[PDB]
């Protein structure tokens, strides 16, 4: 019952109680489902500078309930925080919905077939080929040519 | 000496015999099985492994004694080794080794030994491929071995087994990930193997941190490979979640999902009685009653004994916070007669609006109550009775006075009666008018359900059930 | 090491300064330790146990200020504390009167659900021992009688503690019950029997109920005209529905087909 | 060339997923 | 690869899903197309 | 009424059948 | 007896006679499932001897 | 199961279910019944 520590719009308070939840999110999972309305209030809040990370928080708990291109939609306005993360399984599920929606644009995108473009974040394209630097690094030459089959570009 | 010292030798053929050819044509034939088709799974030897691992956990699990060694733990899980067809040899090895117990001195290489026995598989260099027979090598000798219960020294080699099992585990998630397919037959074993975690752990102290783990296993098969695993998992946290506090009853509801579709048959089955017991204690009693129902409807197939018994007693605990219920012992069973007679009485003093009755069940077998758990209702319960003896009262009369069924319930005063009787319109239970004066209670038949309106209007949710169930009959026939 | 902190629960505090100066203090105790999840070496657990008289007092301070968020604040926090998963903890004082506090509180808001979860801590203790415990889940039995009187009478004599503030509340939760739950339905109920329940001698109360309840005041006595009341039928027009019902049931009859 | 058969193997994915109507269109008329 | 082998075997892994997926809708139009040569053997039997 | 009897037990034919016919040559097969 | 099919009336005097209310459509459903009660409960015996 | 948590924790049985309602209820009754002759 933490959840009533989120009234105080002191900022100081709000940092303590996340230093607490990411490190038991895990079993506490269940327990961040019915924070939803009270992150949103630091997620809109203009003096709180950690919305990179609360997008992060606010992405656990719909992915929790169900909701996934919402979390998508966070995965946006994230920041570099969200994309500096290669680490284990949950990079390869938010660049299986990122890139499938990267690919689903480009395809409209040839389909204007020029002019009248649709509005393209600079993230989900910029991970594109910062990923794709990855690939030529590896010296793994097979799937190179891949990418640009995938981009269709 | 001479007489059972010449008996000794026959016996340890038979797990040279059975035992042998258990996973000798079991793990041999789910080799091919494994490699391909797999369809689904299936890989009907993981299931074949249900009619293996549960008949050995009575007799001969790989032990016994039986008169042995116990040295067919060590048998299998050395010289995997494995490669093409020489796999034969190791069989054949298998075979070789069966003689040494019955010419030289037999020695017990199990416990302190297995420590680097269940590296073996990954010594031998390589396994090489499948991890669910190298879990099942990190499983039935020990797990079935659990059983002994011995408690000194050897748990921390149950937790050796959960281990390097959760080095299986390693091997589990990193290893394959596309079309696995030993998952899903791993998801027959890693259920297991999760449930004496659960086991193991309630003798020593119950999990605090594995249930952070539990979680990990929990959410990662989500949304990638999730085939009756997230169930198994989640029937691990309804299970213990429930007997520990706090909070997890409404936490079915952001879990929820089902989870589709429910595996394997009565393993779903007895989870519709965990969340049973769980909104039971939410004071929903219409939600409890039918899912309670349907627990013991959908379990299959029993003997023995009293593990189907025992569940089944407290599940219909919440038939008599229902109001409606009649005596219990058609659902009584010798064996588990013996058991439920402090709990046989008290249904049968519920069935009566007595007092002294009531309370003098609950003074004397009140001791039996306490491992149940079940004293939450004994204080609600008794505002049950009374709903019954007034509905047994007023389904058999017309016209019912407070005066008069004052004394007969035993109210003992008007007032009180004035209080039971508001609330009992306030929950539709009577449909009583009451003329004040004195005061009486004046009330009249009700009448108009007739026909056309109830049994037409019901039969909507009765075809509805039944023209699906046409579509189960399809779907199960196009497997096929 | 570091303190001064327990100096002040003797004293309580004159006026809610020094219970905003507490919280400054104990704000020094959440950015180290903070609530959470150090082990130890169960030493550095100490201080907790040193933190949570202080937040009981804080939650009797709570009910002081009257304050309802901050209330559930300091109930939930140590709500935590024994559902910790160190279970081993010295003994506390005012522990016992707090697990009621919220536990009447929450009684007179009338739900049902979050009372008996609350008493989970020690479920099976509660009818065998925690006579603080026992109290409640006697008074809900009386909720249920109802009472009106008995409630009262156990309301001559409580520990209680502090349970004075919720008392009142479980006052008006229970008096507008004396509208809503005696009728509907009962016919016409003399004057001076309504007020046995409602006590008092001729509050203004009941007047507001002549009011509020309208219904009817009645000479002497109150009526329930008219009739009983508003007569339902209740109505013809789901017929109309029925032949609504038979849409879709010819529909999935279609299906099959 | 893991992407190249990746772009290859839908097309018997979606030429299959189109000899779903085939049948079941052809089927019911020849019941009829 | 990072991009990648990884998790072009994710990519991979949803036609394959969908393979089997489709394999499933195959296998139920695999015993249904038997559904229609019987009778169409039988749609031939009454002009038999 | 009729509608919802005969869908009673036509499925109790065609259910029950179903299930006989499909097992006695689905298992014993394999 | 079943000679006379109709009902009195005490209060007021007036014996009234209905011969309406038959038994058809009934009984023709509920006994043929009490007897299709006997159908699952004997292939039950088929269903656990042909898997298990 | 025999798997996971429950492991660790004509006749007249049939008539025995309307027989205990005999018991708790009127007996069954002769003696009384026989002594409501003389009463009125």
């Amino acid at each position: 019952g933490i959840i009533s520590l989120l009234d105080e719009d002191e900022p100081q308070l709000k940092e303590f109680a996340l230093h607490k939840l990411n490190a038991v999110v895990n079993d506490f999972w269940a327990e961040i489902s019915e924070s939803v309305d009270k992150i949103e209030v630091l997620y809109e809040d203009e003096g709180f500078r950690s919305r990179q990370f609360a997008a992060l928080v606010a992405s656990k708990v719909f992915y929790h309930l169900g909701a996934f291109e919402e979390s998508l939609n966070y995965a946006l306005g994230a920041g570099d925080l969200f994309n500096v993360n290669d680490n284990s399984e949950y990079v390869e599920t938010i660049i299986a919905k990122c890139i499938d929606h990267y690919t689903k644009q480009c395809v409209e995108n040839a389909d204007l077939p020029e002019g009248e473009k649709k509005p393209i974040d600079q993230r989900l394209e910029g991970i594109v080929n910062k990923m794709f630097q990855r690939c030529l690094d590896d010296h793994k030459y097979k799937q190179a040519i891949g990418i640009a089959l995938e981009t269709r570009r | 000496p001479p007489g059972g010292g010449e008996q000794e030798p026959p016996p340890p053929p038979a797990p040279q015999d059975v035992e042998m050819k258990e996973e000798a044509a079991t793990g041999g034939g789910s080799t091919g099985e494994a490699d391909g088709k797999t369809a689904a799974a299936a890989a009907e030897h993981s299931q074949r492994e249900l009619d293996t691992v549960t008949l050995e956990d009575i007799k001969e699990h790989v032990k016994q004694l039986e008169k042995a060694v116990s040295g067919k733990e060590p048998r299998f899980v050395l010289r995997a080794l494995r490669m093409l067809p020489s796999t034969s040899r190791r069989l054949n090895h298998y075979v070789l080794y069966k003689a040494v117990q019955g010419f030289f001195t037999s020695n017990n290489a199990t416990r302190d030994f297995l420590l680097p026995f269940l590296e073996e598989p990954m010594d031998t260099e390589a396994d090489l491929q499948f991890r669910p027979r190298t879990g099942k090598a990190a499983s039935t000798p020990l797990l079935p071995e659990v059983e002994a219960y011995l408690q000194l020294l050897v748990v921390i080699f149950m937790m050796n087994s959960k281990r390097y099992k959760e080095a299986q585990k390693i091997s589990d998630d990193l290893m394959q990930k596309i079309s696995t397919q030993n998952r899903r037959a791993l998801d027959l074993v890693a259920a297991k193997c999760y449930y004496y975690h659960a086991r193991v752990y309630e003798f020593l102290d119950k999990l605090d941190v594995v249930r952070s783990f539990l979680h990990a296993r929990l959410r990662t098969a989500t949304l990638r490979h999730d085939a009756d695993g997230q169930a198994t998992l989640l029937n691990l946290l309804l299970r213990n979640y429930l007997h520990y506090s706090l909070y997890d009853q409404a936490e079915k509801l952001v879990s929820k999902s089902v989870f589709p579709e429910q595996a394997n048959n009565n393993e779903w089955a007895r989870y519709l009685y965990y969340t049973g017991r769980i909104k039971a204690i939410q004071l929903e009693y219409s939600e409890a009653r039918r899912t309670m129902t349907n627990a013991l409807r959908k379990a299959p197939q029993h003997t023995a004994v009293g593990f189907k018994q025992t569940v089944h007693k407290l599940l219909i605990v919440v038939e008599l916070l229902l109001g409606e219920i009649p005596d219990r012992l058609q659902f009584r069973q010798p064996s588990l007669k013996r058991s439920l007679m402090p709990y046989f009485l008290l249904t049968q003093a519920v069935r009566t609006g007595n007092l002294a009755k009531f309370n003098q069940v609950l003074d004397q077998f009140g001791e039996k109550f306490q491992a149940d758990g079940t004293y939450t209702l004994i204080i609600r319960l008794r505002h049950n009775v009374i709903k019954t003896g007034v509905r047994m009262i007023s389904l058999s009369y017309s016209r019912i006075s407070l005066a008069d069924i004052a004394q007969k319930l035993q109210l003992d005063s008007p007032e009180d009666a004035e209080f039971i009787v508001a609330k009992a319109i306030r929950d539709g239970v009577i449909e009583a008018s009451i003329n004040h004066e004195k005061g009486y209670v004046q009330s009249k038949e009700m009448i108009d359900i007739y026909s056309t309106r109830e049994p037409q209007l019901a039969f909507h949710q009765r075809i509805s059930f039944c023209l699906d169930i046409h579509n189960m009959s399809v779907k199960a026939m196009r497997f096929p | 090491m570091y303190e001064q902190l327990k100096g002040e629960w003797n004293r309580k505090s004159p006026n809610l300064s020094k219970c905003g100066e507490e919280l400054g203090r104990l704000k020094l105790v959440l950015l180290e330790l903070n609530f959470l999840p150090t082990t130890g070496t169960k030493l550095t657990k100490q201080q907790l146990i040193l933190a949570r008289d202080i937040l009981e007092i804080g939650a009797q301070w709570s009910i002081l200020r009257k304050d309802i968020p901050s209330f559930e604040r300091y109930m939930a926090q140590l709500k935590c504390y024994y559902f910790d998963y160190k279970e081993q903890l010295p003994e506390s004082a005012y522990m016992h009167q707090l697990l009621g506090l919220n536990l009447l509180f929450l009684l007179s808001q009338n739900r049902v659900a979050e009372f008996h979860t609350e008493l989970e801590r020690l479920p099976a203790k509660d009818i065998q021992t925690n006579v603080y415990i026992k109290h409640p889940v006697s008074l809900e039995q009386y909720l249920m009688e109802g009472s009106y009187n008995k409630v009262f009478l156990a309301k001559g004599n409580i520990p209680a503690e502090s349970y004075t503030f919720f008392i009142d509340i479980l006052l008006d939760t229970i008096r507008d019950e004396i509208a809503g739950c005696i009728e509907k339905a009962y016919e016409k109920i003399l004057f001076t029997e309504a007020t046995r329940i409602l006590f008092f001698n001729t509050p203004k109360k009941m007047t507001d109920y002549a009011k509020k309840r309208g219904w009817v005041l009645g000479p002497n006595n109150y009526y329930s005209f008219a009739s009983q009341q508003q007569k339902p039928e209740d109505t013809t027009i789901p017929s109309t529905e029925l032949a609504k019902q038979v849409i879709e049931y010819a529909r999935q009859l279609e299906m099959i087909v | 060339d893991l992407y190249s058969r990746y772009k290859k193997l839908q097309q018997e994915l979606e030429f299959l997923e189109v000899q779903e109507e085939y049948i079941k269109d052809e089927q019911k008329n020849l019941k009829k | 690869l990072e991009e990648g082998k990884a998790g072009s075997g994710l990519r991979q892994y949803y036609l394959s899903k969908i393979e089997e997926l489709q394999l499933i809708v195959n296998d139920k139009s695999q015993n249904l197309r038997r559904l229609q040569a019987q009778r169409n053997e039988l749609n031939a039997k009454v002009r038999l | 009424y009729l509608a919802s009897l005969i869908r009673s037990v036509v499925a109790l034919h065609n259910l029950i059948n179903n299930k006989i016919a499909n097992r006695d040559a689905e298992k014993k097969e394999g | 007896d079943k000679k006379f099919h109709g009902i009195l009336d005490q209060g007021e005097g007036v014996l009234i006679i209905f011969d309406e209310p038959p038994v058809d459509k009934t009984y023709e459903a509920a006994l043929e499932t009490i007897q299709n009660m006997s159908k699952v409960v004997d292939s039950l015996y088929n269903k656990a001897k042909k898997l298990t | 199961m025999s798997e996971k948590k429950q492991p660790v924790d004509e006749d007249n049985w049939d008539d025995d279910n309307v027989e205990d309602d005999f018991s708790n209820q009127l007996r069954a009754e002769l003696e009384k019944h026989g002594y409501k002759m003389e009463t009125s």
